[PDB]
């Protein structure tokens, strides 16, 4: 099935660049721009909120529940801010693979692959939230403090558990993003073995329950981000 | 050539699904907080 | 000596891949009990219960797709070949 | 394909871009406007 | 050499369906158990039942789904013959 | 050649089979005991409680045709022979 | 020769009376927990619940019995022989 | 020729009984924990709780015996040995 | 040829172990927990709970012990040698 | 002829042992499980309840133990070797 | 020689990444049923959930990722090789 | 001769670790959906049933540690090398 072959592949400062991911990842950010500016121009507190209005303030509204029932707004402002923009990354990025940008080579090759089927973008989402909800825990407890607790947990005697816990935080988190995105464009490119009177059913099941598998997917890793902050913070 | 046939009756079928059963939903509900957010 | 190592991969991965779908079928299967039993006894809970169960079915899908990507690791990338 | 690579890099940066917009033209506008929606009821 | 690889892949898609058919069955009958109990306790609730169950079986045949398409790619499209 | 791929076959017909009787088992099983209990508590729910069982019943017996199918494919026109 | 088809065919058919064993076994005292339990709860319903019972019990040895009649296939007509 | 059937007959027999046990242990300790309870909220009822779990371990216990006899004709009567 | 069919039976007897300590051990645990449960809320009632659960116990720990047997016919007595 | 015997008695304990934890994990877990919950609802009970998971988990335990001996059997004292 | 190493490493990580998905899927979704039902009788107690949860899942996860990393040292290091 | 040998002990050290995984991750999930359900319905218990909850664990996680360790002396210390 040809897995992995990134395309636009390029060097650049003595390291390799996946240019296809790149792109991708550049064509979700620019989309959520998009979003963004179209909301800041349009946004009116008195008036009747639009379409982007009112999806960002849904998405804020959920985003902040969750931090008030974890852990309090006062104490973790800066988190909603990552949720929202995490959710909708991924939820973009999962979402603009159900464009049919793919085509016949004669394998299959597809105009815009999902990034986080790719390894870096997935893992660069999950350590970026690594470090942040650490350098928060060490903020809110200590340079020494907070690794202390971080060891000790809830339950000093399980102290390796919680170790291997820790390093399963975003592993876990990185690859669970990676495998369903990843899955994905295997399948698709499975079906497209198929000849074209009878690819289009399979295809057309998957991608669109796929629409709400990258929806779970986006919403499950902004949740666990927000967990893990809360963990991590007191 | 014949993988994006194949394909794009695939996204057909997938913008038909949405546009009759999960449109339909996601407008209302839009529509209501609209409504809503005028009557404040 | 390839063939060999190809169909032990194979095996390797189908184990996962069988694991895996065990594993995520039951745990989602119970996690969707729990939710659905919920919204049962207290329908209006249901916006609620989505957190919990989202982060539960987040767990899940976890052990299943980790081992999804080592199954690709096993037959397109084999360890030892 | 398991292994990381520059991507990596390529791709954080671009994911601070928006974690730095949202965190400016989104998420204080939203709240503001939460706030305001609040206040006048 | 493809005789074994082709033996291998087939016990290797064997034992993906057999995992998936057993995560996608037992996590079927445990949401629809819950499904049942609920519409037991509240017949009222039917409709408000289906949105959480078809989330739940949702999840698990989406991994079936999987399963299947990955044990097609080992039975016609042995990765590594 | 042939006979380790008809053996790789059987092999993986008999995992396909194993699987899907676990599954279409246990989950028909745990469906029936919801529909038990339901019918248990109250007589005039039986009527109802037959929607959701034949639809869970439906689930956890399509995954078992299609293994079903499956080792029909896997002995009788076993791929790659 | 056709011995190594044979040991492949008597190990499939091994599995699949492994898994129709565990299914049925397993899936028949999920039912027969819910009988002894709504009897117990409402000793006068017995005959009642042998409906909904039978049902599931037949959905539930309904399996192991086709199983049954595939093992039988494997090992004394061994199809791919 | 005739060590492969006899391995491969012997980890059939291997597999058919370790599905049995399974399903026996499993099925007969669920029914056993529908009896205990049953028996703890009704002790009165102790006598209509048996013809409902002799009849589940009847199932159960029938699942088990058959497989039993199965692995006999396996190891001692080796089909196409 | 001998080794082949030691290997062989040694695979199966370790099946059978597996199976009927997987069963033995959960279906203990549940009938345990069926006594633990009723001993909690019925505290003088244990008495008569250790009625059933010894029947319970007694179809469980006998399947091992059958099984616990055919291992050794399997492993010291191997019938295909 | 060795080493193929050493080779299946190293598979045939890593299944017993495989078999004896699942067993004994499940087991502890659901015994526990009932310990926990008769402990949280009566308090008082904790002393009472003690004796009844002590024989659950006697049960359980012991089929492990069993199984290790058995493993040590196959692996350091190989029967048929 | 190595060939046959890589190809019994390969097939023993994948038993040792399918035993960890099962076990951290289905016990995972255990306690995330565990923490929904006590979410949806209790709105309040979630915070109070997630301590014993995330306790518990840190055990059922750490049961996982220490299995993936002896499944690397079987594959990536392969001892014995 | 030493290649069969250890991989053999390969599988077999993963059947160990699988087993261990699946007993471990299952019975831990158990013991703190019993744990959770406690602490919901006895907010003021937790103290309390961290003392089952552990001695469960303890029974649960010692298993699979035992069984790790054994995979080293399948893995690093083979018998009958
Ligand atoms: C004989 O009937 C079937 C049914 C299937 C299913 O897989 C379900 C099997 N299961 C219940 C064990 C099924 C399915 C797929 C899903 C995929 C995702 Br992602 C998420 C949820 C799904 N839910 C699903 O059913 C609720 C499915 C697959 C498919 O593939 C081209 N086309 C479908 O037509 C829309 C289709 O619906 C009927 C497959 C199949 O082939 C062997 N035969
Ligand atoms: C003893 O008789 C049977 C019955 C079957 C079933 O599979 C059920 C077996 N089970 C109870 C373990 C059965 C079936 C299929 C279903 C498929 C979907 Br998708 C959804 C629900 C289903 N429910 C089903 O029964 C409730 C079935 C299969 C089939 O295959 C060509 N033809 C059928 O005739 C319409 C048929 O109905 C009788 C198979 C079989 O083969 C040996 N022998
Ligand atoms: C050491 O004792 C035993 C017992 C058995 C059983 O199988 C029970 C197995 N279980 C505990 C897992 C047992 C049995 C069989 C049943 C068959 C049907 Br259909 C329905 C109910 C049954 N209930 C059964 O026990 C209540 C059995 C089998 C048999 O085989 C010729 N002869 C029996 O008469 C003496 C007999 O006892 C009635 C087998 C065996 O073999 C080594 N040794
Ligand atoms: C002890 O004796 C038996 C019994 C069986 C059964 O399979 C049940 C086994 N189970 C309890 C583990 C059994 C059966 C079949 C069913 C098929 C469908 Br579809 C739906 C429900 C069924 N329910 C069944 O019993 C509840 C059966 C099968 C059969 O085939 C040759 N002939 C039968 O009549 C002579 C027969 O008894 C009605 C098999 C067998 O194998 C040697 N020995
Ligand atoms: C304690 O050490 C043991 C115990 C056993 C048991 O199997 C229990 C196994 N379990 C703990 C997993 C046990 C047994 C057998 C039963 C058989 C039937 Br049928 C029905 C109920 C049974 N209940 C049983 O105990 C509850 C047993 C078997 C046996 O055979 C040689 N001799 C025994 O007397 C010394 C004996 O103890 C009464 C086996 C064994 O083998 C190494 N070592
Ligand atoms: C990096 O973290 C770990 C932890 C373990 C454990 O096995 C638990 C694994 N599980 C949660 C899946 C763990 C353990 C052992 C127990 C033994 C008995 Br008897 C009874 C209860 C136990 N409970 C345990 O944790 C609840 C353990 C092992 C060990 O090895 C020398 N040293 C320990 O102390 C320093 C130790 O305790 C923390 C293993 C491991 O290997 C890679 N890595
Ligand atoms: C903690 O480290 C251990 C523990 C064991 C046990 O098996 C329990 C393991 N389990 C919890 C998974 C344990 C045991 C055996 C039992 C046998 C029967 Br029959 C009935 C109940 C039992 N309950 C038992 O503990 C609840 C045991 C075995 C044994 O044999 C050499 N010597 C013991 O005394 C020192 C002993 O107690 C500590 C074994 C072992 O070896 C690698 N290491």
């Amino acid at each position: 099935i040809h897995v992995g072959h990134h395309t636009l592949v390029f060097e650049l400062f003595g390291m390799t660049f996946n240019g296809d991911t790149i792109l991708a990842t550049a064509v979700t950010a620019v989309i959520v721009i998009a979003l963004a500016f179209y909301l800041r121009a349009k946004v009116t507190s008195t008036g009747v909120p639009s379409g982007v209005q009112l999806f960002w303030e849904a998405l804020t509204i959920q985003m902040r529940q969750q931090i008030e029932g974890s852990i309090g707004m006062k104490i973790a402002p800066f988190v909603l801010p990552l949720s929202v923009t995490i959710f909708v990354f991924i939820l973009i990025s999962n979402w603009l693979a159900v464009l049919p940008l793919q085509y016949g080579g004669g394998a299959a090759a597809e105009l815009y692959k999902a990034p986080a089927s790719d390894i870096n973008f997935v893992l660069a989402l999950a350590l970026f939230v690594f470090v942040c909800y650490h350098a928060a825990g060490i903020w809110r407890r200590g340079i020494v403090g907070h690794p202390i607790k971080v060891v000790k947990g809830h339950v000093a005697f399980l102290a390796p558990i919680n170790i291997v816990e820790e390093l399963a935080k975003p592993i876990s988190l990185a690859l669970r993003l990676f495998g369903n995105i990843f899955a994905g464009g295997i399948l698709v490119a499975l079906i497209a073995m198929f000849p074209w009177y009878i690819q289009w059913f399979p295809n057309a099941v998957w991608k669109t329950f796929d629409l709400f598998v990258g929806l779970i997917q986006a919403f499950i890793f902004s949740l666990l981000t927000i967990l893990y902050f809360s963990q991590s913070m007191e | 050539m014949s993988i994006f046939i194949g394909q794009l009756i695939g996204f057909a079928v997938i913008a038909f699904i949405i546009v009759k059963w999960v449109v339909p939903p996601v407008r209302t509900l839009m529509r209501n907080q609209q409504e809503a957010v005028r009557a404040a | 000596p390839n063939a060999i190592i190809t169909a032990g991969a194979l095996i390797g991965g189908g184990l996962i891949m069988g694991g895996g779908a065990i594993g995520a079928g039951i745990g989602d299967g119970i996690a969707g009990n729990a939710l659905i039993s919920g919204i049962a006894r207290q329908p209006e809970a249901q916006g609620r219960l989505f957190t919990p169960f989202f982060i539960t079915v987040g767990l899940v899908e976890a052990a299943y797709f980790i081992n999804l990507a080592f199954m690709a690791l096993f037959v397109f990338a084999t360890p030892g070949l | 394909f398991l292994i990381p690579n520059g991507t990596f890099f390529a791709v954080l940066i671009i994911f601070l871009i928006v974690l730095g917009v949202i965190s400016k033209w989104v998420v204080p506008p939203i709240s503001k406007v939460l706030a305001e929606r609040e206040a006048m009821l």
